[PDB]
């Protein structure tokens, strides 16, 4: 597995991954990785992006997955399913996902991290979400619809 | 005393350039500080655009 559950008292609060080496988690979501090897890493607080992140055990060094900033328009595959990017805007329908679902990964058709999920915008019948993506250049952004609340 | 002292009377020419120096380095120091955060904010906002 290369995503692990969040959770403060038993319940999901959120998700890791780990991508490029690094492991990824928000900064508003609460609790320990159900992983030891992840939960006992010290993480940087990166509140540029709502990021905490750490170095990959060399242990789980093999559970590393693989992103890439060539993000055309099309359709993308999480956890809940298919995703539709367009216009530099990440869209699911009303309803897939939810508070809980910050920090999961977003896989384009070769199995690449394409964008992390921090929440979204409910517009109507579809839903925008909030990630952070790497530019044309492959630099780290933030990209936060207007009143998007954090999953 | 024939002449009358002030508050500066004492202060040399040396003295002026150790506090203008001072001043100077810790206020010059101060603005690269602020003057490289605003312009990293712009870098961010590049970033982002």
């Amino acid at each position: 597995d290369k995503t692990f559950p969040i959770m403060l008292n038993g319940q999901v609060n959120g998700y890791a991954c780990v991508v490029g080496g690094r492991v990824f988690k928000p900064l508003h979501v609460e609790g320990r990785i159900d992983n030891e090897q992840l939960a006992a890493i010290k993480l940087k607080k990166a509140s540029i992006y709502d990021l905490e992140y750490g170095d990959v055990p060399q242990c789980m060094k093999s559970d590393t997955l693989q992103y890439t900033s060539d993000k055309p328009p099309g359709f993308y595959n999480w956890h809940h399913g298919a995703v539709q990017y367009e216009n530099n805007r990440f869209t699911v329908p009303r309803g897939v996902g939810g508070k809980g679902d910050s920090g999961r990964p977003i896989l384009d058709n070769k199995g690449r991290v394409v964008a992390i999920v921090l929440g979204g915008v409910n517009e109507g019948s579809r839903t925008a979400l909030s990630v952070v993506t790497w530019n044309q250049k492959g630099v780290t952004v933030k990209d936060t619809p207007e009143g998007s609340e954090p999953w | 005393a024939q002449h009358t002292e002030s508050f500066t009377s004492a202060i040399s020419a040396t003295a002026w350039s150790w506090i203008k120096v001072l001043v100077g380095g810790t206020s010059a120091f101060i603005v690269l500080g602020l003057i490289a955060t605003a312009v990293v904010a712009l870098v961010l906002f590049f970033h982002r655009h």
